């Protein structure tokens, strides 16, 4: 499971570019596709969203008309169609693959990114301390807070952790504030009440340092949080 | 006078029976069909083209039976006019439908799987020919002064007859015709390979239902003819109206008949 | 031969069922009747429960 | 809210109706004989497939599986027909033939289930009759119909000996049942090659006997 | 000696009768005789399920309660959110005949098979996001009637061959293998504790199996025709046999002997599927005209009927917290009820 | 009497 990205560069403002991913190592037809960018030296920021069949597309306010979303299944890529540009485009973009279904890890896998440089009702999600001075071997808790509670109806807590290690992609630790995703080690938890959210590590590690995200998948218009920078 | 109080007791008898029968078939079909099959999709349109004859032109029947003068208006008589014949070309178109199907399944018996497509989109065109042939009620009928009336419309009478004819054509022949086709297909297939039994019903089905619709549309129609070829047949009253009343009640006849022929 | 190997395991099948313990049917009804009243207020069947707990209605 | 489950459920429906759509067409049948029989060499567990004018047909031999047979073959109760092959020129196993047709045809599941029978192995009964080759059952009271049509050139005893087989057959056939199924005898060989024809003309028959009635005719 | 080996049988079988007659000193019904009936149970249909096309031949329900995986002769499994009625998953079979599914315990995997005599393991839980065949279990001579996970390792299997078989997915070979019956196993139970396990077979016989041993221990020799369906009572203390003849019964394993005989006249229609609920106070069969029955399990009076399905009701499950009862019919409709 | 037979009320 591979998910490359192409595209980037500069750009003047005003221009146009098509980014593109090329994923191999999964069924891509049966997977959605998100589009998400993190400007430099800041936080995570969803862009667009294509889902299987090519049938249901969303896309972020600061983005809507200037970008479209397209997807070929029969040659499995993903372009994301920038027409307008300006310099708040300026960011790492990366292409997050999410399946839905009962009990499935949306948000699992994530690419690698590509450069791209330019020369009310929304749910607010806030993590409280921009960092956390760590030491290894102890415990550690990260805390979220959302302005709407994430729990609906059915039961389901939509809230997802990610851990962004310095110059990697993010990658998911638990996606229901609760479920820990496949190939996580077990000493993250996570637990809360609705409104107020801790992930806690056990015991430190060497892995560990890195910066924290949350994420809410209540309304599509989905929200991260400033994270917490685990450093030492 | 007297005619007509008799007849607008017939009609709402008519309008009983044929409401009891149509409603009871179209309940019964969830019983003797309960697995959903093209045949129930067949009955039902053909329910459906019934009821809305038994609710539509029997109500003018009665209304127009007393109220010799059609109190309602201009437009009202196009539109009512038009919906009467929509709902009897529906009648038809819909009988020739089942015929075709009924053909179609016993001459070219692998098809049955595709019959369930076939057939919905034939009742589509059946039901929208039926209300693409009915506009012209719209146009020829026109409200005059001292009922409502054609008269006022056509120039000229061959214009008038032909029109008749037209609707004769669109009616009875072409479905009277479209039945015999299916059924001595079907007669002649089956003959030519138990299977006794079975076209000895097929003879008696085949045979009631044409002579049914036969002596349902023949005697309205023969007066039809009759008037649309030589109206003078009524300026010098030869037809009593006690005949013509008691005539033209054999077209709701085949309201009531055709759920207990095609339902059983 | 094979007739005989045949018969020899059933019969020592049969042996084996032999020695099994049983104990008297009356024990064997007391003890449904018992687990059947022990766990009657946790079946949602027999005692329908609320629509509000309930998950499909 | 997960609107997205509900669309992949969407999805997978409507990749279910084109399947069911692509094998609606399909006319499926089931194929059961002995041993001795000529089972396989018939169309020119296990799937055999074939087309006559057009209409797939889709052949299963069961194989390796029970005997009793009852607990499969109710697996089989919606196929168009069940093709059984019996070897003519085998005398004494003729009555085991017999026999598994008795039970194939009175089973509950195949109660609406047409059989298709192929008298195989036609050239060594011809060569049986040779004197040798007497008849086991009771066999001296037939002699042929009037309504028989040999095949030109064919000796006499031959035409008797396939017809009181035949007979045999379709009597064990009628017999019981009510009417809801019939069986169609044929007599084929080894080298005959018009037996798919002979399988769709008797499924065509099959289709218009089950529309006869679905229609009420 | 075949003489004396027969003489030496039949002596044991008459020690065996004499050993459960003399065990059989009251019956169930009239221990039972004092207690309150249950009632008229009525059971609606919350649910249908109506991506099938062909006829379901075997359903099973997770462990959680919720996603509940049916087997359809179109050649293709679904694994449904019940819920919310939307597919989870369809997989598409080689074999199209089917007999038999089983969800694991774990919900990772789901097994197959049928007239292929091949039992096929497939993986849910993949990182390529399809389900793959996991496995093919392939030792058996006849047709797969039903099978049974044991954990995400072991899975015990029942086919025509008259033989039953435990094996390890790992290794796809066949760890143990019961060759009691004489006639074609047409159904099995798992215990609660997996220790062991009731088998159901043509030779109107049931047979108790150690997993572990490898050997019969136990065989119930009421019926009259074959048994289609076996289910274990919720204490692992006994179980209940649906046969052809009309009848379903209760056997105990401790006393070693039938207990009751859940019959009516109007029912001359054999029991295809067998369900316990959650008490163990109803015991659900589903039957052939094409309609459910709901026993008391204890009275033997009828409590109720499901009557939704127009064909064969095929399989009949409950869920682990009792909650609903699901019955798949040959009209390619499932239906759950509460 | 989709037609006109007279005024006679239809």
């Amino acid at each position: 499971v591979q998910l490359v990205e192409s595209g980037g560069g500069l750009v003047q403002p005003g221009g146009s570019r098509k980014l593109s991913c090329s994923a191999s190592g999964f069924a891509f037809s049966s997977f959605g596709m998100h589009w998400v960018r993190q400007a430099p030296e800041k936080g995570l920021e969803w862009v667009a969203y294509i889902s299987s069949g090519s049938g249901t597309i969303y896309y972020a306010d600061t983005v809507k008309g200037r970008f479209t979303i397209s997807r070929d299944d029969p040659k499995n890529t993903l372009f994301l169609q920038m027409t307008s540009l300006r310099s708040e485009d300026t960011a790492m973009y990366y292409c997050v693959r999410s399946i839905y279904y009962y009990g499935s890890s949306p948000f699992d896998f994530w690419g690698q990114g590509t450069t791209l440089t330019v020369s009310s009702a929304d749910i607010v999600m806030t993590q409280a301390t921009s960092s956390v001075p760590v030491t290894p071997g102890e415990s550690v808790s990260i805390s979220c807070r959302s302005s709407k509670s994430l729990l609906h109806s059915n039961g389901n807590t939509y809230l997802y952790w990610f851990l962004q290690r310095p110059g990697q992609s993010p990658q998911l630790l638990i996606y229901r504030m609760s479920n820990l995703a496949s190939g996580v080690p077990d000493r993250f938890s996570g637990s809360g009440s609705g409104t107020a959210f801790t992930l806690t590590i056990s015991r430190l590690e060497a892995e560990d340092v890195g910066v924290y995200y949350c994420m809410q998948h209540l309304e599509y218009p989905l929200t991260f949080g400033a994270g917490t920078k685990l450093e030492l | 006078s007297t005619a007509a109080k008799i007849r607008v007791a017939i009609t709402c008898v008519l309008f009983i029976f044929s409401a009891c029968f149509n409603i009871a078939a179209l309940w019964t079909i969830t019983y003797k069909y309960k697995k959903k099959s093209h045949i129930r999709i067949l009955i039902i349109n053909l329910v459906a083209a019934d009821l809305f004859i038994t609710l539509v032109v029997m109500p003018l029947d009665a209304v127009w039976n007393v109220t010799l003068q059609w109190y309602a208006g201009d437009l009202a008589c196009r539109v009512l006019m038009f919906l009467k014949l929509a709902a009897m070309y529906s009648s038809a178109f819909v009988t020739v439908v089942i015929s075709l199907d009924r053909q179609a399944a016993i001459l070219n018996p692998l098809g049955i799987g595709d019959a369930k497509k076939k057939n919905k989109i034939m009742l589509c065109v059946a039901w929208f020919l039926s209300y693409l042939l009915a506009i012209p009620q719209l146009f020829v009928f026109h409200t005059v002064s001292r009922q409502c009336a054609t008269v006022g419309s056509f120039q000229a009478h061959w214009q008038e007859t032909i029109y008749n004819m037209f609707t004769f054509f669109c009616l009875f022949l072409l479905p009277l015709l479209i039945m015999v086709s299916c059924y001595t297909r079907i007669l002649m297939e089956i003959s030519h390979k138990n299977i006794p039994r079975a076209r000895m019903r097929t003879l008696k089905m085949s045979l009631v239902i044409v002579l049914t619709f036969i002596v349902c549309w023949t005697p309205y129609y023969l007066l039809g003819i009759w008037y649309w070829f030589s109206p003078e047949m009524l300026t010098e009253e030869k037809v009593p109206p006690s005949l013509s009343h008691i005539l033209f009640l054999f077209g709701l006849l085949n309201t009531c008949l055709d759920p207990i022929i095609y339902g059983l | 031969t094979a007739s005989i190997a045949q018969a020899r395991k059933l019969v020592e099948q049969l042996k084996m069922e032999a020695n099994i313990d049983r104990i008297k049917v009356s024990k064997a009804a007391a003890d449904l009747m018992a687990y059947c009243e022990a766990h009657a207020k946790e079946d949602p069947l027999l005692t329908p429960v609320p629509a509000s707990e309930n998950p499909f209605r | 809210e997960d609107k997205a489950a509900a669309e992949r459920s969407k999805m997978i429906d409507k990749n279910l109706r084109e399947d069911g759509e692509k094998a609606r067409r399909t006319l499926r049948l089931l194929l059961l004989g002995a041993d001795n029989s000529g089972k396989s060499t018939i169309v020119k567990i296990f799937e055999t497939k074939f087309q006559v004018d057009k209409v797939n047909f889709h052949m299963f031999d069961v194989g390796g599986q029970r005997d009793e047979r009852r607990k499969w073959i109710q697996c089989f109760n919606d196929v168009t027909a069940i093709i059984f092959v019996v070897d003519s020129s085998d005398y004494n196993r003729l009555q085991e033939a017999l026999n598994d047709f008795k039970s194939i045809w009175n089973n509950r599941w195949l109660r609406t289930i047409s059989v298709i029978l192929f008298l195989n192995k036609q050239d060594l009964l011809a060569e049986k009759v040779s004197k040798i080759e007497d008849y086991f059952p009771e066999f001296a009271r037939y002699t042929t119909p009037e309504d028989a049509t040999p095949e030109p050139g064919e000796d006499p005893r031959v035409t008797r000996a396939k017809y009181f087989i035949r007979k045999e057959f379709v009597d064990i056939s009628t017999a019981s049942g009510d009417g809801r199924h019939i069986c169609y005898p044929h007599f084929t060989c080894a080298v005959d090659t018009e037996n798919a024809r002979r399988i769709f003309n008797d499924c065509k028959d099959i289709i218009l006997q089950m529309n006869l009635r679905e229609y009420n005719l | 000696e075949l003489d004396q080996l027969r003489q030496e049988a039949e002596q044991l079988k008459n020690q065996i009768r004499d050993a459960r007659k003399a065990c059989a000193d009251a019956t169930l019904s009239q221990i039972t005789n004092n207690i309150d009936p249950v009632g008229r149970i009525q059971m609606r249909t919350r649910r249908t399920l109506r991506g099938h096309l062909a006829k379901i031949y075997a359903m099973h329900w997770g462990t959680d309660s919720r996603l509940l995986v049916s087997a359809s002769q179109d050649g293709k499994l679904i694994i449904w959110d019940s819920y919310t009625t939307n597919k989870v998953h369809a997989i598409p079979l080689r074999s199209s005949w089917v007999m038999t599914c089983a969800y694991a315990p774990s919900g990772n995997y789901v097994a197959c098979g049928g007239l292929d005599n091949i039992c096929s393991i497939y993986n849910l839980k993949t990182r390529e996001g399809n389900v793959r065949v996991s496995r093919e279990l392939a030792g058996h001579t006849g047709y797969l009637s039903c099978c049974r996970f044991l954990d995400d390792n072991q899975i015990v299997t029942s086919s025509g061959d008259t033989t039953c078989a435990l094996w390890d997915i790992e290794t796809g070979q066949q760890t143990t293998t019961f060759t009691g019956h004489t006639g074609d196993v047409m159904s099995l139970s798992l215990a609660p504790d997996t220790r062991l396990f009731v088998s159901g077979a043509c030779d109107a016989s049931a047979k108790l199996w150690d997993v572990r041993e490898g050997m019969c221990r136990q065989t119930f020799t009421g019926h009259e025709s074959d048994i289609n369906a076996i289910c274990f009572f919720p204490n692992g203390n006994a179980f209940a046999t649906g046969s052809d003849d009309a009848t379903c019964r209760l056997f105990d394993l401790r006393a070693d002997q039938e207990l009751m005989t859940y019959s009516h006249d109007n029912i001359i229609c054999g029991i295809t599927s067998v369900s316990f609920s959650k008490s163990g106070r109803l015991l659900l069969a589903g039957y052939d005209d094409f309609n459910c029955n709901v026993w008391d399990a204890l009275k033997a009076d009828r409590a109720g009927v499901l009557a939704g399905h127009d064909n064969r009701v095929s399989c009949l499950g409950v869920t682990d917290d009792g909650m609903a009862v699901a019955t798949g019919s040959w009209d390619s409709f499932l239906k759950i009820w509460n | 009497q989709h037609w006109s037979y007279g005024l006679r009320p239809g």
